[PDB]
């Protein structure tokens, strides 16, 4: 109840990562210092295939 | 025997030190003038062993500074002025400087070498004083002399803490950036990035008290000021695993036992005052306290007027005790002491918030501070509690990471239909949104509810 | 020879006559071990023949043995190390060269402070030659080593005495205190009565310890409150009052309190008009308080909080503590070091009093007037911020009492005679208001 | 003023302590360190009542 | 004032140097991908960026990264000597400076005149 009295904008938290995530990140780290490389790489393989809808 | 103390006289004092690297050092200046300000971050006229190399390095920094090119003939005319070439070995020794060392880009190296050596040089120094100090106290208790021997130690520490931080290049914050988001998504992240608040409502507003993080809490008197702060160290203690520090120094640590007793327990803190406790209250707080000893994660030091480095000092040995701290709390900012500051209280509260937040992101904790509200908006009464009402008592919004205000319509309005009702107010916040979250205020409870 | 040697000092810190007073002491007493246990131990003594005597007194008293000159000899006997420690004759001189009891604590701590300064002298001693011989270590494994052995010799005298901020000895403590408000009768009342059954209700007593601000306008009626507050504790506590009256001189302070507890009129008193029946009243009244002789009443101007504290203890000492302590008006005190500023000397002045209610454990109760801001408003009850205008006062006070009467700013109004006693600051019991009768022909609050 | 001074419930306190809690007193010393354990028995033993 | 610096950054060779004395630069890179990518603020602190939000965010980072025109110094209570110093240094690099952005003036300190905030 508290939440539905004071309710700022709709928290509907959706965050699995795409393989189009994955594959910028990828892109990016081409482009990207050896330190930011390994940090990219290590944030595109944390992102998980979680397609749907289809 | 006479052969003995010859030897060890000449191999004991003469403290650590590297002449080569010292006139590498020079002698790279006065073949690149634009390393200047990479060698400038390493070391100080001071670091060198050497007279000689200090007022040449001396007369280095002087050129440099003033934008002019350094060279052999206007360091050496420098040194001329001030009647000091000779007592550098003469424009012979200044040429031979710079031709003994014809590599360039090693530099740094030679840089940190005398930096190094300089250190070892202090610490020496330092041991000497304390040994010093400890055969002849001066009338100094042992205590003092422990405290002498801290400080002085802790100095030498303190001047090689950020040394190389100058350049700050946005490759280098990207990787940053990264490694702290990766860090956060290994991390059970279910609205709660820090330490627990244990209020639903403002965890989501917040995502918990972050580390590194300096938190102000502040209100008018009686508005549950301590009591909000107790909640919050309350909910770190069953939460986390490390240990959480509380610097009453307001109250003694009996008190706020008492109250986090009336708190945990749900039992009429008047009762536990009074003593009038039936069956029922004492098998709650005797449960509490059951688990409170279980976790034994909690500190209490109820010293008084203690100066930020007492603070820091006190902490850090806490720390180590368990690799880490959950949370740190500081119950009244104003209440706390700074000798070099005593001619300004307006200065003295800057330099304590500035202090509590390179405490909070030294050791990775968030600090809470309590402070008052100004007296200026009693006069107004007419609107919730603003920024503008603490920048009169020391501008500790500059510092403040999360400002959070307890306002409470009851106090100013005994017929407020917001009766037991307490609005948290967010005035400040880095890493999240500014508004109001309203939570249960049960003064009988000396508690905070959602 | 020596001149080098003179200027050499090669003898560590100690003090061999602390260290024959705490093995004297012990031979004395025996019942003293479990505290000189707790902060000496055989390696704190400098002196060896000190150590082994220690060793046998710890070995014997752990046994539960009694410990004697005898006993100690014939056990040094036995391991051959009674000619190593000087022989009987020495234990026998140990034994005489300390007459004197329940100094044996200081003597321990005196020993395990030398004992720590050369601790601190050997790891200084060990850093520097670290520091000349590396031995393969970089500057930042020196530094660790140096903060290593500095942490240790801290962490040796972290938590000697009960240790104050483990949960360990909070709940010692906590248990105490309970106990010891268990045995003391607690019908509502757990600290001094303020002979205000409403105010008791409230505050529980005034509560040793606290720092009690009486603030209000000028003639509230303030002086008066806080004086009944001082006849209550004199009339019901053995142990003394003490009043430091900066305003008012000790004779006023006396025929109020006349007035306030024979009922007699105040202006009867001081005109002389006493009839028959007042003459009755103040004699028994007056019998009464001769035979109490518990009040004292300071009467000197511009006191500092240093006097005020040296005064406040040398009546303790007499009386192995004090019931209440007033100060009559906060502002009237006066801190020599602070004249630039009166509001941090004000500040500093509540500050210690504040360190004077905990250090002898007695209530404080302090005067203070309100801000001529509130004049201005007259609109509403006096709050906190009236008092935050003149020295921050608030921050340390346990208990904040304001006094109201409508009657001055309204004198039509229904209340008249009614005092309102507002608990603006209150921490260890609820804030609101208690309503008194104020009768100010007697110069007296009731209930 | 009697009226007045005891309005809100007859205020009579009658603080006595009960067997039962100086039993849990001693339950608690069962599982308490040393020190804790002497305070709690100390307690306890104070914990008057001798009914029946 | 960023978007004066996101700008600069784009438009010219010159770096351009932010002394933030308030925010960490991590919080000012997120804000600032945040307004070249024109993705919602709140979703970018939350996680919550979709497939088109990621796409956004991983070009204009892209550039960022490909120009390396930008400094940011995140150092508290600086001196006007020492924010003169690093200007100096990163402006021999590079011939000059484009802008230099200084968060919030009165977080800056003059140990010299400790005595009057005013002067
Ligand atoms: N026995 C009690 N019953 C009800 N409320 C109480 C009791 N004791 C204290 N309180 C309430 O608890 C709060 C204590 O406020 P506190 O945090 O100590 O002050 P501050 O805001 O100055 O730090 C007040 O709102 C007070 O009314
Ligand atoms: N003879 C008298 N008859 C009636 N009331 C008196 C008499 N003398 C003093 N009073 C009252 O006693 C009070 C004295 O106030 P006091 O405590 O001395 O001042 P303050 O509040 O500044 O400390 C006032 O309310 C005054 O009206
Ligand atoms: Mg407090
Ligand atoms: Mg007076």
């Amino acid at each position: 109840s508290k939440i539905t009295s004071e309710d700022a904008r709709a928290a509907n938290p959706r965050p699995p990562l795409s393989e189009h995530a994955a594959h910028v990140l990828l892109a990016i780290a081409d482009q990207a210092s050896d330190k930011v490389k390994k940090r990219l790489q290590s944030l595109a393989r944390l992102a998980k295939a979680n397609q749907k809808d289809d | 025997n006479r052969k003995i103390p010859d030897a060890q006289v000449d191999a004991i004092k003469v403290p650590p030190h590297s002449l080569e690297a010292e006139q590498s050092v020079i002698g790279g200046l006065l073949l690149d003038n634009e390393r200047w300000d990479t060698v400038s971050e390493h070391v100080m006229t001071q670091d060198f062993y050497s007279r000689p190399h200090r007022l040449i390095f001396d007369g280095v920094k002087s050129i440099l500074e003033a934008g002019k090119p350094l060279d052999l003939i206007t360091l050496s005319e420098y040194l001329e002025q001030r009647e000091q070439l000779e007592d550098v070995g003469g424009f012979a020794y200044l040429a031979d400087l710079a031709k003994n060392t014809p590599s360039a880009a090693n530099i740094n190296a030679y840089a940190e070498i005398v930096a190094e050596r300089a250190l070892v040089r202090n610490l020496i120094g330092v041991a000497n004083e304390i040994a010093d100090a400890g055969y002849d106290p001066q009338g100094r208790n042992a205590e003092d002399l422990l405290d002498l021997a801290e400080s002085k130690v802790f100095a030498i520490a303190e001047a090689r803490t950020s040394e190389n931080e100058g350049p700050k290049n946005v490759d280098s914050i990207l990787e940053r950036t990264l490694e702290r988001i990766e860090l956060l998504y290994k991390t059970p992240q279910d609205g709660v990035t820090g330490v627990n608040t244990g209020f639903t409502d403002l965890n989501k507003k917040t995502a918990g008290l972050q580390g590194s993080d300096l938190i102000i809490v502040a209100a008018r008197p009686s508005m549950g000021k301590t009591t909000f702060a107790m909640n919050l160290c309350e909910n770190a203690a069953m939460e986390q695993d490390k240990p959480v520090l509380i610097f009453s120094l307001e109250m003694p640590a009996e008190q706020i036992m008492m109250r986090m007793l009336a708190s945990l327990s749900r039992v009429d803190q008047t009762k536990i005052r009074t003593g009038q406790l039936d069956d029922e209250d004492w098998a709650r707080i005797s449960s509490t306290m059951g688990i409170l000893m279980e976790k034994k994660n909690m500190y209490i030091d109820d010293s008084s007027g203690l100066t930020p480095t007492e603070v820091r000092s006190r902490a850090r040995r806490i720390a180590r005790e368990h690799g880490g701290l959950s949370l740190i709390m500081v119950d009244y900012l104003q209440l706390m002491r700074v000798p070099a500051l005593t001619d300004n209280r307006t200065l003295e509260i800057a330099e304590i918030s500035r202090s509590l937040k390179a405490l909070a992101k030294e050791l990775n904790v968030p600090v809470v501070a309590l402070s008052q509200l100004n007296r200026s908006l009693e006069q107004r009464a007419d609107k919730r509690p603003v920024n503008s009402d603490l920048r009169e008592s020391g501008s500790i919004e500059q510092d403040a990471d999360l400002i959070m205000f307890i306002y409470r319509d009851e106090v100013y309005h005994p017929d407020s239909p917001l009766k037991g009702t307490a609005e948290i107010i967010i005035g400040k916040q880095r890493n999240g949104p500014i508004g109001s979250v309203r939570l249960t205020f049960q003064g009988h409870y000396s508690r905070f509810d959602n």
